[PDB]
């Protein structure tokens, strides 16, 4: 640009929020638009979301994408799950003066989809020796632009300008006179996979989510009994390879209060979390299933020193209102669920479906807020575990050394507020046998608790 | 980093302290309100809806040899003719981000028994405020302070009329007979005021 | 590297320029009350030069009562260091000196009747400068 | 208050925007506001004679002043505070940050807050 | 453990660019004037950081007039002190340093001629950090 | 105000300057000012009765006096300062510089400022 004085204006909401946000979720969406068949991490911001899966709400990238974006995580790792038979839309365009008509340019969406992307061509009024290219979503344009006659240039002009992140031109034959003139042709042949979806095609997504790291998972809105089982399957599996992975499930739409206690009492794993209730959003429904994306992207965004134990959620109304007694069943079988009170959706108490135990020290392993806290410190040890496994002399300058790392880093934690209390000492029972990785260590801490109950006694 | 900057307008100086204001700036901010009993109910705080002025202050020496300077006698005398000047003064502060239109309250130089060169300085000043004294309706606000200022003696250019000169030299335009009826202006302009050169030399009244 | 020291012995003293070859000790400082203010931005405070005052001590043995005659009299002090290895002498006066008390008596057991004398100076001239 | 709307112009084409009816685009009271500040930090004062000395701005003039590169953001953030506020809607503008990218090559940002932006208290006897 | 101390021996020090090499004494500080505040919730006083001032004393053997004729100008120090053991040297300088007495006169009996000096520098570079 | 101009008089020939009519040369209101000002400096006070005490200037008197070089520029000051600023036209008179280029012989200068070049502010109602 010249030297000189530039402004713009932007909109408060397009104002760089990303700042602060805490927490990873994952997500096997089913997307309109977009990369197939591989994860892709967001920074929280809706425009990135909009551009890199569309907007449409019938899909369930966009509709989650956003609930979950309204959740506050700081970042949101997404695969397009899909049905197979993928297709892009694609176009071929043909020269005039070729009697024969010659094909010379083919046109190719940028992903694989089945939206209405067209195409209208006519002769530039200016200039006949020109002509205008319009490129079109449905009835509205969606970039415009003239271009010269010779096809190299045509493909390079439609693949140079910035509007074109849709449609990508590609030459099939060179020709010396302008494309035909033509109105509206739709890019046919495209597909976007979200056609029957099948129960195996989760698999896939979950095997590519394994090689990356976070903090959370939950399904894509859907509430299938086996879905569910084999996710729980995964999610331990990858517990026992350190993968300390939190889940989200929400019951089917149709199931009762009986059948979602019963849900969550036949599954009782700390890393598993029911929601017992559907919920409103500008008149829209969202089933149990679909809430746990919300419920999740909350749990995960409080990171470690908040909780959601009485979160105002975003929600305008819930379906199922339940009455103390029904509250309390509910949240006894470890059913998360929603409470509409004075017009505001609420959280209530943070638990999970770790309810039948609670062995003593075991009843604060029922809320999610205390997994999470353990969670997240097996992660960072784990990380500084890598650092040293046979590549530091396993001496006892090198163990202390070790324990100076792992002392410090909970008093960051101390200087957090988040633990009362903390030690981490030499495991002198394990330490009789160690090796060059196999140095053994022990710990425990207080985790400080977000206030929960108040119990007031007027003396009169 | 900090400096102090004081531009002075009607007087086309933008001054630079060599030296930073010494041990620390310090600026004060008391909501104006009265204080009123009530029998039975005791005190209360009653807000007063305008502002307050506020002062800075701070003390400074000229050093004699040093980045741009210039004699401390010199200085000095400048900055006693700015604090009779009725006009304001602008003051930007870089460190302490202050920024916005002053007047010198009170000045002080001295000379101590070595350093005979150097003239310890000592100011004050005083947040400036001005006073602003058909078909009713909203519009914008009188709020921009109108500090700039111009020659009094105006060489006309080419494209110029006598209407364009009053109104970007003397603000409504229509003043432009003010401009004309002077009578140095009469002569060195012609009889018609709707005629005029590049050059004639024109006096703006005040 | 060589020898081009100088020693007490070479020194040579006029007090009111007479030469008063008993002071086995001599010392005079040329001091300034130099000013130290921090600004504001310079991270390092700031050292501004100050007024001087000279200052001086000078003792040795009595020899008889010159300096309590001499009272509180403003008079003059020539001190000259010379280099007998290689040519070459400084030379010191003391401008203005005053005496600042008078060692009026001073004596113990067996000891050889020493005297000492402390005052202050206005101001000094180099006369010579090696 | 009674604040009217206006008609849209699109600052990056420099041009009007028109329906297909061809009558221009009006548009809200709100983006009429958000409209004229953008014009208003646009046009420098004292220059185009068409307005007063209240309407336009002087970042422009700044540019070549001599003056630090802190010395520069206060000015900044003097000059566009004063002339967004001119306007009645205005209520305050603030919150400037600024991130000189390159050596002396500069990016600024700054927070508008509209009259109706502010926050009533709910009270009656 | 190994020996790689240094030693006043290979001192070098440059006096406005000058080998001063009769010095057998200097050293300088850079102190600064930390604030300790005492805060309600908190046990323990806060410090706070405060400007700094460099002071310096320098003492040696008279071989001329140098520092009396000096007098209270600015000037600068090149402090070299190098490793001789092993490769590598320190090398620091006084960024702006005033003396703050000039030692006019000093002497006693047979002793040689010593030369004490007293100063404040308002900064220093760190040029070689060995 | 309204002055008025006055008729050229060459210092350096001590004489009037004279048109080919044979009619003095007339001269600005400015430049008979200058003209004024180098006058009534070369004009001693108190001694040329044709004038009051307001006109004339004081500077030969100085010569003669016992006053240090410092204070006697200080009084150069004074007297030109004072002398001048008796003329209406005079805004102000100041940044007197002074160079003794020989022992006791002495070179000064001194900047006059007139009414006109005042700078005046732009704004109305």
């Amino acid at each position: 640009e010249i030297p000189g004085f530039y402004n713009r204006f932007k909109t408060q909401a397009e104002k760089s929020t990303n700042t602060g946000l805490k927490g990873r979720l994952a997500m096997p969406i089913r997307a309109n638009w977009g990369d197939v068949g591989k994860v892709v991490t967001i920074k929280n911001d809706l425009r990135q979301l909009k551009n890199l899966f569309g907007d449409d709400m019938n899909y369930s990238a966009f509709k989650l994408g956003k609930l979950a974006l309204l959740g506050n995580v700081k970042e949101l790792l997404l695969y397009r799950l899909v049905d197979g038979n993928q297709k892009k839309g694609t176009l071929t365009l043909k020269d005039t003066t070729e009697n024969s008509a010659k094909d010379v340019i083919k046109l190719e969406t940028k992903y694989p989809t089945a939206r209405n992307f067209n195409v209208t061509i006519k002769s530039n009024l200016v200039d006949s020796d020109k002509k205008d290219f319009i490129f079109f979503e449905n009835t509205k344009q969606l970039f415009s632009s003239s271009i010269k006659g010779t096809i190299d240039e045509i493909v390079l002009e439609i693949n140079s300008n910035l509007d074109n992140e849709y449609v990508i031109a590609t030459k099939v034959a060179d020709s010396d006179t302008i494309l035909a003139n033509v109105v509206n042709q739709a890019l046919e042949g495209g597909n976007d996979g979200c056609t029957s979806i099948t129960n195996e095609s989760y698999l896939k997504a979950l095997e590519e989510f394994e090689r990356y790291s976070f903090d959370s998972f939950v399904l894509d809105g859907v509430a299938d009994e086996a879905l569910q089982e084999t996710t729980k399957a995964w999610v331990a599996k990858n517990k026992e390879l350190g993968k300390d992975i939190l889940l989200f499930l929400g019951g089917k739409t149709e199931d009762n209060i009986k059948q979602i206690n019963d849900k969550s009492k036949s599954f009782n794993d700390e890393n598993i979390v029911n929601v017992g209730s559907s919920a409103y959003y500008e008149n829209i429904k969202y089933t149990p299933s679909e809430v746990a994306v919300y419920i999740a992207a909350l749990s995960v965004s409080k990171g470690i020193t908040g909780s959601i134990c009485n979160a105002k959620t975003i929600f305008e109304e819930v379906e199922p209102r339940l009455s103390q007694s029904e509250v309390k069943e509910c949240l006894k079988s470890g059913t998360l669920v929603l409470d509409f009170d004075d017009g505001d959706v609420i959280i209530v108490d943070d638990v999970n479906t770790f309810k039948k135990y609670v062995d003593d020290k075991n009843e604060a392993m029922g809320y999610i807020s205390n997994i999470m806290f353990i969670n997240t410190i097996n992660k960072d040890t784990s990380l500084k575990r890598k650092e040293f496994v046979g590549k530091i002399f396993n001496d006892a300058t090198g163990q202390t050394t070790v324990i100076c790392a792992l002392k410090k880093y909970f008093e960051e934690l101390m200087s957090q507020g988040i633990i009362s209390e903390f030690n981490v000492d030499i495991d002198t029972e394990l330490q009789a046998t160690a090796k060059a990785d196999e140095f053994y260590w022990k710990w425990d801490a207080v985790k400080v608790d977000v206030m929960k109950k108040i119990y007031g006694t007027g003396y009169l | 980093v900090i400096d102090i900057y004081l531009k002075n307008e009607k007087e086309k100086i933008d001054f630079h302290f060599p030296v930073n204001p010494q041990d620390s700036l310090s600026i004060k901010k008391e909501k104006r309100f009265e204080t009123v009993d009530i029998v039975n109910l005791g005190e209360f705080d009653i807000k007063k809806e305008g502002e307050k002025i506020r002062e800075i202050s701070f003390k400074t020496f000229l050093p004699n040899l040093y980045s741009e300077l210039k004699n401390p006698i010199e200085v000095v005398a400048m900055l006693e003719k700015w604090v009779d000047q009725a006009e304001p003064l602008r003051l930007i502060i870089t460190g302490f981000g202050y920024n916005g239109l002053v007047t010198i309250s009170s000045f002080s130089n001295t000379q101590t028994a070595g350093r005979e060169e150097d003239r310890d300085i000592e100011i004050t000043f005083r947040t400036y405020r001005e006073l602003k004294i058909s078909n009713t309706k909203t519009d914008l606000k009188d709020n921009r302070p109108n500090t700039q200022t111009k020659s009094k003696i105006y060489t006309v250019k080419a494209s110029d009329t006598l209407y364009k000169i009053a109104k970007n030299l003397l603000g409504k335009g229509s003043r432009w007979p003010e401009i004309y009826n002077i009578p140095e202006n009469k002569k060195v302009i012609g009889k018609n005021p709707n005629i005029i050169k590049k050059g004639k030399l024109v006096i703006p009244s005040k | 590297e060589e020898a081009s020291f100088l020693n007490g012995s070479d020194v040579v003293i006029l007090i009111d320029g007479v030469e008063e070859l008993y002071m086995e000790e001599i010392k005079a400082d040329f001091e300034q009350d130099e000013q130290s203010i921090k600004l504001l931005g310079c991270q390092n405070e700031i050292s501004r030069v100050g007024t001087t005052k000279g200052s001086f001590s000078l003792n040795g043995y009595k020899t008889d009562s010159k300096f309590a005659k001499l009272g509180f009299r403003s008079f003059e002090i020539i001190y000259n260091l010379s280099n007998s290895e290689t040519l070459g002498y400084e030379s010191i006066r003391l401008k203005n000196c005053r005496l600042k008390k008078l060692p009026l008596i001073n004596s113990k057991a067996g000891e050889i009747v020493k005297i000492e004398v402390e005052g202050s100076f206005r101001g000094y001239d180099l006369l010579n400068e090696l | 208050l009674d604040l009217k709307g206006s008609f849209l112009f699109d600052f990056e084409k420099g041009e009007f925007v028109k329906n297909a009816d061809g009558t221009l685009k009006k548009c809200d009271k709100v983006q009429a506001y958000k409209q004229w500040c953008q014009k208003a930090i646009l046009t420098p004062r004292y220059k185009k004679a068409a307005y007063t000395n209240i309407y336009g701005s002087e970042i422009k003039d700044l540019i070549a002043s001599n003056l630090s590169q802190s010395a520069k953001e206060l000015e900044i953030t003097r000059l566009i505070k004063e002339t967004i506020l001119v306007h009645p809607y205005t209520k305050e503008v603030g919150e400037f940050s600024f991130n000189w990218l390159e050596n002396s090559r500069l990016v600024e940002y700054e927070f508008d807050v509209l009259t109706i932006d502010d926050e009533n208290i709910v009270i009656d006897g």
